[PDB]
């Protein structure tokens, strides 16, 4: 169960 | 089952704390409050107070209580710092018969406030009538007389000053005019429905004005039907759609405020369904992301594209319509469909209810039962 969406997270790391 | 209570609450706090480890490359904004009394309404009232010299502006909320008949209710507005912070403080509380189900102000004058209260009372209050906090019991301007049980559907007329629609759990719409210019301070009026309808075969769960049409309101049900409704016709005939939305019960409608014949529908069977009102009976897309009951649903007051869900999931969850049937990659597609553009995983119990604030791009307000309300924004890396 997703809490955050992973490609979010990837899109704003870099 | 404790097994299953064991397990929830083991995985609430193992994927808060995921969260909060990752809310620096999620958010360009998150606040938390803890409320005294938890509540089950939220609104934006429309103003923004900029303080000179400084990076924060005042913005104000609409809230309630829900004591259960322990302790007396009110209809609070709290008073929140956005940057251009920090705090929150109630600025206003006013004593409410019974649980705040919800409540809405006028948008053509927002210190008129229409609440559904006891046993399926509405009442209205005139905010500036009343002090920051008042000894004794509810006084208000008016009580809307006519559901025979507690209700949960309740919309301003945007188009059609003082016009309202409730809708309750005794499967009854009215809709009703409320003229404030009969208010005092000293006395309650009694006001009775102009129309009810008795189209639904369940409970009422939603009810919306169409916002560029005074006569179009919309209708969703447990008994799995939207209905449009026109507000000049028969109200003894059916009404001019029934849609057989889902196959189970629906829960918020909400018509987009930029392409009028665009709606939304949010239901039990974990989905939230688009229509066009010009082909009213089948779906244009279905938005799955959600793992249980969707029950809030909001559009975007600033961008067409871009719709808002809350389920019983936990999540509030954004949707860019433009990313519809957009390619992915595998990794990407791990996250589910490409329209769904961020999740705020950040409750911790039920979310009560939601609003986008409409004095700030990309800012929600959403509650959870916890007593915990959260002012957040995603990054602007994701939405730009």
């Amino acid at each position: 169960n997703r809490v955050f969406l992973r490609r979010n997270v990837r899109a704003v790391k870099m | 089952e404790l097994n299953a209570e064991i397990d929830l609450q083991k995985t609430i706090q193992e994927e808060y704390k995921l969260w909060k480890q990752n809310v620096p490359f999620l958010y360009d904004l998150v606040i938390t409050h803890a409320l005294e009394w938890p509540s089950l309404t939220i609104q934006w009232l429309p103003d923004k107070k900029t303080i000179p010299g400084t990076d924060y502006s005042i913005q104000r909320l609409i809230l309630g209580t829900h004591t259960s008949g322990n302790d007396q209710n009110y209809l609070q507005i709290a008073s929140v710092q956005l940057p251009n912070s920090y705090t929150i403080e109630i600025s206003q509380k006013i004593p409410h018969d019974g649980d705040v189900n919800r409540a809405r102000y006028m948008p053509q004058k927002p210190e008129i406030i229409a609440t559904m209260g006891e046993g399926g009372n509405a009442y209205i209050f005139d905010t500036t009538c009343h002090d920051a906090l008042t000894t004794g019991e509810a006084l208000p301007q008016a009580v809307l007389k006519g559901h025979t049980a507690e209700g949960f559907g309740l919309c301003w007329n945007p188009n059609l000053p003082g016009n309202l629609a409730t809708g309750a759990e005794d499967q009854v719409i009215c809709l009703w005019d409320v003229q404030t210019q009969s208010f005092t301070s000293s006395e309650t009026k009694v006001i009775s429905p102009i129309a009810k309808y008795h189209r639904h075969t369940d409970i009422v769960n939603d009810v919306q004005f169409h916002p560029q049409h005074e006569a179009l309101l919309a209708s969703v049900s447990d008994d799995c039907t939207l209905q449009i409704h026109d507000t000049r016709l028969n109200p003894e005939e059916e009404a001019p759609k029934v849609i057989q939305a889902h196959s189970k019960a629906i829960n918020a409608v909400a018509i987009n405020p930029f392409n009028d014949y665009l709606l939304a529908t949010a239901s039990a069977d974990k989905t939230v369904a688009l229509w066009d009102l010009r082909n009213p009976y089948q779906r244009l897309h279905t938005l799955e992301g959600h793992e249980d009951e969707v029950y809030g649903l909001e559009w975007s007051p600033h961008d067409e594209p871009i719709l808002a869900s809350s389920s019983t999931d936990r999540r509030v969850c954004i949707w860019d319509l433009e990313k519809i049937g957009e390619e992915q990659t595998p990794e990407d597609a791990e996250d589910g469909s490409p329209e769904l553009l961020f999740m705020h995983g950040g409750h911790t119990n039920r979310i009560s209810e939601f609003s986008w604030c409409p004095n700030e791009r990309w800012v929600v307000g959403s509650l959870a039962d916890d007593n915990i309300l959260q002012i957040w924004s995603p990054s602007r890396v994701i939405w730009g």
